[PDB]
C-alpha cells in the first residue's frame, strides 16, 4: 500500500550517509535496496527479510520488520556513491511496492578553494564559475537568453584534485554580471 | 483450539492420460485451494473462501501457480537424473504452519520422492535435512541461498500465520463451530464367553475426539481396540474403541467430558 | 544478463513500436516497468513463466508477448504522448529473486517530426587566466538546441575516450523554458594541466551522439532530415 | 519405489437401521500412487449416482478420498466398495458389514 524513501540526500566526500525507507504493505516477504546510477538501469544492492543489519563492504542495509523500517548506510562515501537508491519491499502476494528512489549527492572535499569566473572563447562565448567551495550554490539564470548549468564535480584522479564548476552563456550579456542572481564567494576572481 | 493452514504441491513425471501437477491448500481438514496442469487455475475449495477474497486473490496466485508449476517439473527432471530413474515418478511439497491454543507456533516445509520423506527444512538452523546422497545434492545447493532460507523461515513463522488467522476468521462459522459428540455403547457376546464392549461416537466436529475404556476408576491393562476418526459426509465425524470384558467408557470433545457407565 | 533493444526511440503519435527483451539467466519470470520522474517504478506487463503473461499496474495502451522462455518483447499498439517514458525489462529467479535489469529504453513520443533536431557542437578553449592562475587549462562543451533529449556525450582526447576531469550536465537545460516544445542545451568540461592543454600535438573532440529519425521515417521539410548522427567540434593544444 | 496399497473402510453416515434413509460412504486412504479408481456397488452393480471428493492430501505423503452415496439399507440388499490401484492386481470388492 505506502513506502516513503527521502527524495534526496547531501552528504560530504568520506563521511557517512543513512538512507532511510518505511514500508506499510499487506504482509511482507522482503526489503530490497537498488543502485540507480544517472542514464543507466538500476542493480540490486541488498536483500533483508529477517532482523537485523547485513555489510557488504562500505554499504550496510538495516531492518526492523516491527517497525516497517529500512536503512541503506554507506560509509566512506566516494563521489561514485552519487545515484539514485531505491528501496523496495515485497508484499504477501510476492508484488513489489517501490518507493519514489532517493538522489544522492556527494559533496567534495574542496582543499584549496579558488572561486573565479573566466571567459572561454570559441575554437559567441562561455563563462565558466569554478573551483568554489562545495558549500556554494548556483541559481538558474531567470534572464531572458541566458543559460546557465547546474554546479558539476570534476575529478582529476592522477592529481587526485576535484573541483567544482557552472557554466553560463548568451547570444545577447558579460561575464561579470553572469552570475549574478548566485550567492557567490566575496573573493571570486574576475580577471580583467 | 489448534489450527494448521497447509499447501501442497504433487508432480507426476509422465503420468497416465492423470494431471502432471496439482497444489491443494487445506485450513486443518478442509480444502480451501485448489490447482492443476489442466485447469491452469486456482480456484476455492471452500465457500468462505470465494466469499471473501476478491478475484485479484485468484487472478495472481493462477500466475504464481503457473510458475511453481514450471519449476516442479524441472526439478523433478532433476532428480529422477540424480538416481538414474526413467518412466513416471512422484515429488511432493508440504509447507505450512499450526497456531496452538497457547498461541505459540509451529512452521514446517518438506518434500518427498516417490512417496517417501526426501527433504526435510529446519526453520532454527536454517538447513535441510537429506535422507541420501541425492538429497545431499539438493541440500548442499539449497543452503548456497541463504536469503532463500531467510525466506522461507520468514514465511513460515509470520506469512504463514497472518494467512491461517485470516482464513480463520472468514470460515468461522465453520472452523470455530462445535457439534458435540453422540455416544452409545453397544454390548455383546461374541465368540462363546467372549463379551465384546464397543463405545461409538458421532455427529461431532472439530474431528479431534478423545475416547477410552477405564476399569473400575481406572485405565485398562488389556487391549483397547480404537476405530479411525472417518468423515461421515456431513462434516460431521464418527469413531469408536472397543474392549472384551464396572467398565465405562469417557469421551472428551471440545472442552467437554462425557462418561458412559455399563 | 539481460539485453533489451532499442536504446532510444523518437515516435509519431499513433506509430506502432515493439522493444525486445531477452535474458540468459534461465529465469522463468521476466517483467517490462516503465520509470517517470518522482515516482517508483511501475509494472506494465509481466510473464511469470513461458506460456504466460499478466497485466501489472499500467497495463493501458500497451500489450506483450512472452515468445520463449528468454524472449519477452512489449509493444505499443497506438503511441500517445503518455508513453514517453524509459521502460526496463528484467528478469527474476522468484520467491526472494532479486531483479536484473536490461539497459534501459528511452521512447519520446511526439505529435509531429517537426521540431526534431540534432545538436550544434561547439568546444570552448581554456582561459588564458585560468591557466596562469591555476596551471590547470578546461575545456567546455556546449551542444545546442536539439531535441528531443536523445544525447551522449563524450570527450576523446587524442582518439581515445576519457572520463578523468570531466563532468557533463546530467540533465539537459530547456532552451526556451515556457514553450511545451522547448530544444534543449547541454554542456561538458574536460579539465586538463596548462602544459598538457599547451602541447601542440595533444587534439581534444568533444563527441555528441543524437538519437533522431531512422531510415524508415518520412521528411517533408526543406531542412535536413535529422536522422541519428554523431556531431563533433575538435581543438588542438597551443602555446 | 515403495507402492502403497490403499485402506478402504465402508461404513454408513448414521447409526443403520433397514428401512431408514441414510449415506453410504468409502473412505478410500493411505495409497501411493495417486491413480485410483472406485466405484459403490449394490448387489454388485455400480450406482451411478454417487459423489465423491477431490483427491486429499495427506502429511505422510499418501492420498485419501471419501465416495458416498444415498440409500435405504434392507436385509436383502448387499453394498460394497470397489477399488483399483496400480498395487492390485485385480479389483478389491470390500463388503459394507452392515453397521
Ligand atoms: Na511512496
Ligand atoms: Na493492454
Ligand atoms: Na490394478
Amino acid at each position: 500500500q505506502n513506502i516513503d524513501q527521502p527524495t534526496e540526500m547531501t552528504a560530504t566526500e568520506g563521511a557517512i550517509v543513512q538512507i532511510n525507507c518505511t514500508y506499510q504493505t499487506s504482509g511482507f516477504n522482503g526489503l530490497f535496496w537498488y543502485q540507480q546510477h544517472a542514464g543507466e538501469a538500476p542493480t540490486f544492492l541488498s536483500y533483508n527479510v529477517l532482523d537485523g543489519l547485513e555489510e557488504k563492504g562500505r554499504f550496510s542495509s538495516f531492518l526492523s520488520r516491527s517497525k516497517g523500517y529500512s536503512y541503506l548506510l554507506l560509509k566512506e562515501l566516494q563521489m561514485k556513491d552519487s545515484a539514485s537508491y531505491l528501496c523496495a519491499a515485497m508484499d504477501s502476494n510476492y508484488q513489489l511496492i517501490w518507493g519514489a528512489g532517493t538522489k544522492l549527492i556527494i559533496k567534495p572535499d574542496i582543499q584549496n578553494p579558488d572561486p573565479a569566473v573566466y571567459q572561454l572563447r570559441d575554437s559567441k562565448s562561455v563563462c565558466l564559475f569554478t573551483d568554489f567551495d562545495s558549500q556554494t550554490n548556483v541559481s538558474q539564470s531567470k534572464d531572458s537568453d541566458v543559460y546557465i548549468t547546474d554546479k558539476c564535480v570534476l575529478d582529476m584522479r592522477s592529481m587526485d584534485f576535484k573541483s567544482n564548476s557552472a557554466v553560463a552563456w548568451s547570444n545577447k550579456f558579460a561575464c561579470a554580471n553572469a552570475f549574478n542572481n548566485s550567492i557567490i564567494p566575496e573573493d571570486t576572481f574576475f580577471p580583467s | 483450539r489448534t489450527h494448521s493452514l497447509r499447501y501442497f504441491r504433487l508432480g507426476v513425471s509422465d503420468p497416465i492420460h492423470v494431471p502432471e501437477f496439482i497444489s491443494v491448500g487445506y485450513v486443518d481438514s478442509h480444502p480451501i485451494t485448489t490447482y492443476d496442469s489442466v485447469t491452469r487455475q486456482k480456484e476455492p475449495r471452500a465457500p468462505w473462501m470465494a466469499e471473501n477474497l476478491a478475484p485479484d486473490h485468484w487472478e495472481r496466485y493462477t500466475q504464481l501457480l503457473r510458475g511453481w508449476q514450471q519449476m516442479f517439473k524441472v526439478e523433478l527432471k532433476r532428480l529422477q537424473r540424480h538416481y538414474n530413474h526413467s518412466g513416471s515418478h512422484t515429488y511432493q511439497r508440504m509447507i505450512g504452519c499450526e497456531l496452538l491454543e497457547d498461541g505459540s507456533t509451529t512452521g514446517f516445509l518438506q518434500y518427498a520422492y516417490d512417496g517417501q520423506d526426501f527433504l526435510i527444512f529446519n526453520k532454527d538452523t536454517l538447513s535441510w535435512l537429506a535422507v541420501d546422497n541425492v538429497a545431499h545434492t539438493i541440500k548442499q545447493a539449497w543452503e548456497a541461498n541463504q536469503h532463500e532460507l531467510l525466506y522461507q523461515k520468514n514465511w513460515l513463522e509470520e506469512e504463514c500465520i497472518a494467512w491461517l488467522k485470516r482464513f480463520l476468521e472468514y470460515g468461522k462459522d465453520t472452523l470455530q463451530r462445535t457439534e458435540p459428540p453422540l455416544v452409545r455403547v453397544n454390548r455383546k457376546e461374541t465368540f462363546p464367553g467372549v463379551t465384546a464392549l464397543f463405545c461409538k461416537a458421532h455427529g461431532f466436529y472439530p474431528p479431534e475426539i478423545y475416547m477410552t475404556w477405564m476399569k473400575n476408576g481406572e485405565e485398562i491393562v488389556q487391549e483397547i481396540d480404537y476405530g479411525d476418526i472417518l468423515p461421515s459426509g456431513d462434516g460431521t465425524y464418527q469413531a469408536w474403541a472397543s474392549i472384551e470384558l464396572l467398565y465405562s467408557c469417557h469421551v472428551e470433545h471440545s472442552g467437554v467430558h462425557m462418561v458412559l457407565q455399563v | 544478463g539481460v539485453t533489451q533493444t532499442p536504446k532510444f526511440q523518437v515516435l509519431k503519435t499513433g506509430q506502432s513500436m515493439t522493444l525486445q527483451c531477452a535474458q540468459d539467466m534461465n529465469h522463468n519470470s521476466m517483467y517490462w516497468y516503465r520509470q517517470d520522474p518522482g515516482m517508483g517504478l511501475r509494472l506494465i506487463y509481466y510473464s511469470a513463466s513461458e506460456g504466460t503473461t499478466d497485466k501489472g499496474e499500467v497495463p493501458n495502451g500497451y500489450n506483450v508477448s512472452r515468445l520463449n522462455k528468454r524472449e519477452f518483447s512489449l509493444r505499443l499498439e497506438s503511441a500517445a504522448p503518455s508513453q514517453t517514458s524509459v521502460y526496463f525489462c528484467a528478469s527474476s529467479g522468484g520467491d526472494s529473486g532479486e531483479l536484473f535489469f536490461g539497459e534501459g529504453s528511452r521512447l519520446t513520443v511526439l505529435e509531429d517530426l517537426k521540431n526534431v533536431f540534432p545538436p550544434e557542437v561547439a568546444v570552448f578553449e581554456p582561459s588564458e587566466a585560468e591557466i596562469s592562475h591555476t596551471q590547470k587549462a578546461t575545456l567546455v562543451c556546449l551542444a545546442t538546441g536539439f531535441y528531443p533529449d536523445h544525447v551522449e556525450l563524450s570527450w576523446w582526447v587524442n582518439g581515445k575516450e576519457v572520463h578523468s576531469g570531466v563532468c557533463t550536465d546530467p540533465q539537459p537545460l530547456k532552451e526556451q523554458p515556457a514553450l511545451n516544445d522547448s530544444r534543449y542545451a547541454l554542456s561538458s568540461r574536460l579539465r586538463v594541466s596548462a602544459t598538457f592543454w599547451q602541447n601542440p600535438r595533444n587534439h581534444f573532440r568533444c563527441q555528441v551522439q543524437f538519437y533522431g529519425l531512422s531510415e524508415n521515417d518520412e521528411w517533408t521539410q526543406d531542412r535536413a532530415k535529422p536522422v541519428t548522427q554523431i556531431v563533433s567540434a575538435e581543438a588542438w593544444g597551443r602555446a | 519405489m515403495i507402492q502403497r496399497t490403499p485402506k478402504i473402510q465402508v461404513y454408513s453416515r448414521h447409526p443403520a437401521e433397514n428401512g431408514k434413509s441414510n449415506f453410504l460412504n468409502c473412505y478410500v486412504s493411505g495409497f501411493h500412487p495417486s491413480d485410483i479408481e472406485v466405484d459403490l456397488l449394490k448387489n454388485g452393480e455400480r450406482i451411478e449416482k454417487v459423489e465423491h471428493s477431490d483427491l486429499s492430501f495427506s502429511k505422510d505423503w499418501s492420498f485419501y478420498l471419501l465416495y458416498y452415496t444415498e440409500f435405504t439399507p434392507t436385509e436383502k440388499d448387499e453394498y460394497a466398495c470397489r477399488v483399483n490401484h496400480v498395487t492390485l492386481s485385480q479389483p478389491k470388492i470390500v463388503k459394507w458389514d452392515r453397521d
